[PDB]
């Protein structure tokens, strides 16, 4: 079923490849057709779901029994609608790049998750890693932006789900489903036919950018499994190799840097709910970075640390800017600042409370105690300053460690007065 | 975040500031500075170098002085930028060199040298020695400008401290070089203000621009203005006419940057420079430079960065010139300032209030004198609230609306290059013709077709580009709908041509400097050829070759001979070319053969090199230093196939040749025939499209050498003609038209005759193959046939039933296609139909729906069940889906919501919509039930996509079309646009005068009958669409108005048909006119 459904998608080959943009004289002169984009495109989404599906029943399949699923052909099939489906001069369905990077999720999960990997690996060239991470990176090289997630713009990014596409899919509920009563109408319901029911293109489509808001929730859940793959690929590749090169110093840096600076410009005051995963993402990251350093220096070369020198110095000193605590230091002025901030989570927490826990009822003085606690340091973690001592210690653990140059000691004296120290 | 609120002045200030900062050495700086600018150029999608390359030759100038100490600061801005040193070395050491070489003797040019040969000590000489000998211009501009120094003996010293290999003394002088001064004159660096320290160099800057050939090697001091005298500056004057146009032409070269890893600084200084140069330079070097330095600064216009500078310089522009001139180039300004105000800041907008009220202010000759346009567009913007700004000017615009002969000059303007003009002109259309219609008096006199065909050649030309033109322009002729035949006509050789007689010879050449100069050399772009825009209008005046030793226009006055020649030399080419009089270029000694006869390039290139070839072959065998066609050269896209006519009259200089005249002639016609031989070898649009343009060209100029050759006949006739021979001529005439009625393939000529338009001459060469031939015989059917075809292109109804009842006698399917247009069209129309009712052949029932369909019984055609069925039509629309493209229409013209409903969404099911017509009455039908729906707005969006389709896909040329053949675009458009604009109607008022202007239309259509009942039925289908009522009232009116012209032209079972909708409905004038109906056919008695 697995080969079928990859080369049933090499069959339907031109819907992942549109072009970036139409010719100057591409009209959009039409009859304003959607049912066999409707088609096709439930299709291709489909497809890759099911792609998702076999490979996630696959690994509930016990530890011991893949070799009968996996060869050659499973590994080039893939390469090839992946290579399709992270396009990178066509236009990308966001809804199978979900599909496709949890693919690589769940090989690698199993990876790690079996005894005798070398037997997987050893069918793995290492091309078939270094096709794959190439698309990976220029994935999280993009950009999430709540006003022109539904508008169509740029190439490459701006992950912006395509407003002729949006419908749930077959395991996530990815959009709103627009079209899901032109699902129903894709058919005429009283008659035996094989030609499509209409769907004038432009009868679908200004309430509400919740929408807008859950869609960056998934994105920012789509870049956390990047990141989250990554992590999985070095903790296979413990020892170093053709992928495991320097670059997710750079590249995982650039995205920690980037997703810091235009978060303390930009996001802490914006009250949307996606604050606290984009910033959990640098949080994550952090440790992507940390790890890196720390077990796999082997490889770290002398020149790719100095193409990033500033960025990575930098992504540390804005942790280690909060070990001074002068913010927070009492309980009184910061849940005024998470009223400013915060009052999405006070929602939800409230909810929570008063609908969907067992335990947040009657509360006997000690548990609250942890309300009191975590709700602030989640609300400074929103608002930049006082993150968590430990991913302090880490950022320190690099910057300090003698490892690498990485400042000498009359550089970094330059550092510590631009807290005080 | 404070640059990131910066426009392109303080943009580049501020990152200055930005960087010197960085570069202010403090470690924590240094890494914060990296961060910000690496995060904001992400931020703004640009690489780090693109976006700080407008600058870096700002900052790394001064990197130039301590780089032998800040190799540290250094090192960080190219890991900065990351890439290696010399990548950017080699493109910006145009700016560290000058700060290098005039500096402190301890020179960082042997550093620079260091970098610049790295892994070689191999030879540094030679390293040095080659960077300079490609940029050893640019210290002669430091070193005369940035210091000073005018000593020969101190600039050799200069060079040989660092550049022993410089030898012989000084090499070569090419100081005098247009590009030398066009690099000199580049320090203008001015402010916001003027400075002390701006006029002490810009005095210096002047001395250092007069500084050239009277004292080069002859060394004053040229340091102080004292030694600038009264007598040397006319010389110096006529050198720098000479000057001027290798100058910006260098310009030209300079900001149409190829390379494109440049940055627009280089276009910031050629803006500063520009604008110096005008400051310093007397009327006629400055009306000299008049044309193409407005394209350089549109250019400027069109990039993001350099608007400021650019629009000052329009404004010093404005300063420093008159009104009599500068009329050709100043249509940017307001077609800029219309176009594209939205995005102006308040900077740009109180600068170009600047600009309005100042062309307000002084230039009122020009502006509501000369070119009552740009009153027009800027008042008919009140927008931009120009009446409030001054207001006093509101009794002379309230004059110029009335006072302009408005439509001509529409005409006149709508046919310039780029899109924002022309965009704007028929922006200005679509105003004053909506307003022309609500005024109700625009006068159709027996002109309005004029700008019609302007538009339509416009749509015609703009086929490949900016498709929302072709939709604005197919709005603008929509709205100006049908302009009916029927008392009007359709505006479309000049003169008989020789090359003998002196004064035709001057009227010939003046009107080819007046084809080719105004178009065409007031817009071109290459260098090159402008300079050779400025050598042939010389040889023009060599030949005409006064004022260039003692004449002027009336300082001279001394022979009224130059007098007349300039009076009647046009008062356009009196303004544009009166400064280049005294042109002074010289061409260089022309180069070898290139042989010839070739027919394989002849068969692949044609036009591109072939022709090319072609014509330099045949000029250099004709002329040779005899008239201005020797001078051509230098020519060889648009450069050609007129030219390719005039080119080939050389045939007249033998009766005893001893010369390759016949030789070259048979082996151009044996290329022709070569051409003759090819039939499109299964080919793609390589053959299909480019080796047709071949065969229109080289067709072209077979009909020029008919039409000389005829009027080369006639105009030695129109004295008297009776004198035949001419002593021998007479028979080199008869000889070239002996060649060239011995060249006739007339197969094959009439045949791709037919197969291009060509549509009268194709029917002319197969008369004479008509002439010559037996009579009855096998070949004359196909030219038969496609003769008729071609007269189904002629459009001439009556010439093809002529075609058909004279020997068109096949079989007797084919015998009655006649009264199908001999009045009786009943009979022929149930014989297809009772022909074409088992609906399996093509040909019978595609014939069968088209003539069903042309004489309006389209409600048959609707009920016609070859697409009603237990289901509906036929899905994946065959060849035969002109079966549905003649029934969408008819649909359309009457109809309902479920029939149109449920049948355009059977014909939106299929999977690809390949013709043109079936996608254009599908939008239409789309909008019709959009409205249907109650929805204006998507009415409007479907309305204007039909637009977009005939703007991108019908629309043909002047020339070639009385416009009956445009009728089937212009009918439908006119129809379109007024579904559409009471589609967008509101209430019952604007129904009733959105209906009374329809009257006007129905006035203005006059009485041509197909497209009187395609535009009311419309209308018809439309208010049984809206059950309004209203609507109905509007309804039962227009059911009885078509069953009134269907009176009128005798048809009246649709006047029956149509009046019964309104005799049901209580009309007893419809009851009356129902009675004259059958008074008319047979019924006296009832």
């Amino acid at each position: 079923c697995f080969l079928f459904i990859c080369d049933l998608i090499r069959i339907y080959h031109h819907v992942l490849k549109v072009p970036i943009h139409e010719s100057n004289m591409n009209l959009h002169v039409e009859p304003q057709i959607f049912q066999y984009e409707l088609i096709d495109y439930l299709i291709i989404s489909y497809s890759f779901d099911l792609l998702e599906g076999i490979l996630r029943v696959l690994q509930s399949h016990p530890k011991q029994t893949y070799m009968e699923f996996f060869d050659e052909n499973i590994l080039k099939s893939f390469e090839f609608v992946y290579k399709l489906a992270l396009t990178i001069s066509y236009k990308p369905m966001v809804n199978v790049i979900f599909s496709a990077v949890e693919v690589v999720n769940i090989i690698t999960s199993i990876i790690l998750n079996m005894d005798n990997s070398s037997d997987l690996k050893s069918l793995i060239s290492g091309s078939w890693w270094r096709d794959c991470i190439t698309r990976l990176y220029a994935l999280l090289e993009k950009e999430i932006k709540s006003g022109d997630v539904y508008n169509e713009n740029v190439d490459t990014t701006t992950l912006h789900m395509s407003k002729y596409h949006d419908f749930f899919g077959l395991i996530r509920n990815i959009g709103d489903n627009e079209l899901g009563g032109l699902i129903s109408k894709l058919i005429y319901t009283d008659r035996l036919q094989s030609v499509p029911r209409v769907i004038s293109k432009e009868d679908i489509g200004f309430t509400a950018p919740i929408i807008g808001y859950k869609m960056e929730k998934w994105l920012l859940k789509l870049k956390d499994e990047v990141l989250n793959i990554f992590e999985n690929l070095l903790m296979i590749y413990g020892d170093d190799a053709t992928i495991v090169n320097g670059e997710m110093l750079i590249h995982s840096s650039k995205f920690l840097s980037r997703e810091q600076a235009l978060m303390i410009e930009r996001y802490v005051g914006q009250d949307s709910p996606n604050l606290d995963l984009r910033c959990h993402l640098i949080e994550h990251t952090l440790t992507i970075i940390y790890r890196l350093w720390k077990d796999h220096f082997k490889q770290l070369r002398e020149e790719q640390i100095k193409q990033v020198e500033s960025q990575l110095i930098m992504s540390l000193w804005r942790f280690l800017v909060c070990q001074t605590e002068t913010v927070t230091a009492n309980e009184r002025e910061m849940r005024d600042h998470r009223h400013l901030v915060d009052s999405l989570h006070d929602l939800t927490i409230k909810d929570q409370a008063s609908y969907y826990e067992d335990a947040f009822e009657d509360l006997p003085e000690y548990i609250e105690e942890e309300l009191k606690m975590q709700l602030n340091k989640r609300t400074g973690r929103i608002m930049q300053v006082k993150y968590d001592e430990k991913f302090q210690e880490m950022a320190r653990t690099i910057l300090e460690s003698k490892s690498f140059d990485l400042t000498t000691l009359e550089e970094a004296d330059s550092l510590y007065i631009s807290m005080g120290l | 975040q404070l640059t990131l609120t910066t426009s392109n002045d303080v943009f580049d200030t501020l990152l200055l500031k930005l960087i010197d900062i960085f570069n202010s050495d403090d470690y924590s700086l240094r890494i914060m500075m990296t961060l910000q600018i690496k995060n904001m150029a992400k931020i703004l999608k640009k690489t780090p170098y693109q976006l700080l390359s407008p600058i870096l030759p700002v900052l790394l100038r001064q990197l130039g002085k301590n780089l032998v100490e800040r190799k540290v600061g250094f090192q960080n801005l190219i890991e900065l930028l990351g890439y290696s040193s010399k990548t950017i070395l080699d493109i910006f050491q145009r700016y560290i060199i000058p700060y290098a070489i005039i500096q402190y003797k301890s020179d960082v040019l042997s550093e620079i040298a260091k970098i610049m040969c790295d892994g070689d000590t191999s030879l540094i000489n030679q390293m040095k020695v080659n960077l300079l000998k490609k940029n050893s211009r640019q210290i002669f501009a430091v070193a005369l400008v940035k210091h000073g120094l005018f000593s020969l003996d101190i600039l050799e010293t200069l060079f040989l401290n660092r550049a022993p290999t410089f030898d012989k003394g000084y090499i070569t002088a090419y100081l005098p070089d247009y590009k030398t001064l066009a690099e000199i004159t580049k320090l203008y660096k001015n402010s916001v203000t003027k400075d002390a320290s701006d006029s002490e160099n810009a005095n210096m800057i002047l001395c250092s621009l007069r500084f050239l050939i009277t004292n080069f090697e002859k060394d004053s001091k040229y340091k102080n203005i004292n030694n600038w005298t009264d007598d040397q500056e006319q010389a110096f004057q006529k050198k720098l006419q000479d000057n001027i146009l290798g100058i910006f032409q260098v310009f030209s070269s300079d900001i149409h940057d190829v390379e494109g890893r440049t940055t627009y600084y280089e276009k910031l200084r050629v803006i500063n420079g520009i604008s110096f140069l005008i400051i310093y330079a007397p009327k006629k070097s400055i009306i000299s430079a008049l044309a193409q330095i407005s394209i350089c600064l549109q250019t400027g216009l069109g990039l993001k960065e350099v608007r400021y500078e650019a629009f000052r310089c329009w404004h010093l522009l404005v300063r420093h010139l008159n009104d009599e001139e500068l009329s050709t180039v100043i249509d940017s300004l307001i077609a800029f300032i219309l176009q594209k105000w939205s995005e102006f800041n308040g900077k740009l907008r109180n600068i170009v209030y600047s600009i309005l009220d100042t062309l307000i202010k002084e230039k009122s000759d020009l502006i509501l004198k000369l070119k009552p346009y740009t009153t027009l567009a800027l008042v008919g913007k009140p927008e931009l609230g120009i009446l409030a700004r001054d207001g006093q000017f509101a009794r002379m615009v309230n004059k110029i609306r009335s006072t302009t002969d408005l439509i001509p000059i529409f005409a006149n303007n709508l046919k310039s290059s780029n899109k924002y003009v022309i965009n704007q002109n028929l922006d200005d259309i679509e105003v004053y013709l909506r307003r022309k219609q609500t005024e109700r008096s625009i006068d159709f006199t027996p002109d309005i077709t004029l700008v019609l065909g302007a538009l339509l050649d416009t749509s015609h030309k703009f086929r490949n580009l900016d498709k929302d033109l072709c939709e604005k322009c197919a709005k603008c002729i929509s709205m100006i709908g049908v302009l009916d035949v029927t008392k009007h006509e359709f505006k479309r050789e000049n003169e008989v041509y020789d090359l003998n007689d002196s004064v035709q010879t001057i009227k010939f050449l003046i009107w080819v400097i007046n084809d080719i100069l105004v178009p065409a050399f007031w817009q071109s772009e290459n260098p090159s050829k402008q300079l050779f825009v400025a050598l042939v209008i010389q040889e023009s005046l060599k030949y005409c070759g006064l004022s260039s030793e003692s004449w002027d226009m009336n300082h001279k006055e001394l022979y009224p001979n130059e007098a007349k020649l300039w009076e009647k030399f046009n008062s356009v080419s009196k303004t544009t070319i009166y400064p280049l009089l005294s042109s002074l270029y010289l061409a260089q000694s022309w180069k070898e053969y290139v042989p010839l006869k070739y027919p394989s390039n002849n068969f692949k290139e044609g036009y591109k090199i072939w022709v090319k070839r072609f014509t330099l072959d045949l000029l250099k065998t004709g002329t040779t230093e005899n008239h201005p066609l020797h001078v051509f050269s230098s020519l060889i896209g648009s450069l050609s196939n007129f030219l390719l006519p005039y080119i080939s009259l050389d045939i007249i200089i033998k009766a005893e040749k001893g010369t390759p005249y016949a030789d070259i002639l048979n082996g151009i016609i044996i290329e022709f025939d070569s051409i003759f031989t090819c039939n499109l070898e299964g080919m793609n649009n390589l053959q299909v499209d480019s080796l047709r343009m071949c065969y229109e060209s080289i067709f072209r100029v077979f009909e020029y050498c008919k039409k000389w050759a005829t009027e080369f006949k006639q105009n030695y006739s129109k004295l008297h003609g009776t004198f035949i021979i001419k002593d021998t001529k007479t028979t080199n005439m008869l000889l070239r038209i002996d060649e060239f009625l011995r060249t006739t393939p007339s197969d094959l000529l009439a045949q791709r005759s037919l197969e291009t338009d060509s549509f009268e001459r194709s029917a002319l060469y197969l008369e004479q193959c008509y002439r010559q031939n037996p009579h009855d015989k096998n070949q004359n059917g196909q030219l038969l046939k496609n003769l008729q075809i071609t007269y189904e292109e002629i459009g001439d109804i009556d010439s093809l039933d002529g075609v058909l009842r004279t020997f068109a006698t096949g079989n007797l399917v084919s015998k009655i296609e006649e009264l199908q247009y001999s009045e009786n069209w009943k009979l022929a129309q149930d014989c297809f139909n009772v022909l074409g009712k088992f609906s399996d052949d093509p040909k019978t029932t595609t014939r069968m729906l088209k003539s069903m369909y042309d004489h309006q019984l389209y409600s048959q055609i609707i009920s016609n069940s070859s697409f009603h069925s237990s289901d509906g039509k036929i899905s994946l629309s065959p060849d035969v889906k002109e079966w549905y493209s003649i029934g969408l229409e008819a649909a359309n013209l009457e109809g309902n919501v479920q029939t149109l409903k449920n049948w355009v969404e059977q014909i939106e099911s299929l999977r690809n919509i390949d013709d043109r017509e079936v996608l254009l009455q599908y939008n239409i039908a789309k909008a019709l039930i959009a409205i249907s729906n109650e929805d204006p707005l998507r009415t409007q969006k479907y309305i204007h996509n039909s637009f977009r389709l005939i703007g991108t896909n019908f629309i043909t040329s002047s020339k070639e079309t009385t416009l009956l053949k445009k009728q089937n675009l212009l009918m439908k458009l006119h129809s379109l646009y007024d579904l559409s604009f009471l589609s967008s109607a509101k209430d019952k008022f604007e129904y009733k005068s959105n209906t009374t202007i329809l009257d006007y239309r129905m006035e203005r259509i006059g009485a041509d009958f197909v497209p009187n009942h395609y535009i009311l039925s419309m209308r018809k289908s439309f208010d049984q669409l809206k059950m309004n009522e209203q609507a109905d009232a509007d309804l039962g009116k227009t059911f009885f108005t078509l069953a009134q012209l269907a009176r009128n032209n005798a048809r009246l079972d649709i006047a029956s048909e149509s009046l019964m909708h309104c005799l049901e409905r209580r009309l007893p004038q419809a009851e009356l006119e129902f009675a004259e109906i059958l008074w008319k056919q047979g019924e006296n008695d009832r």
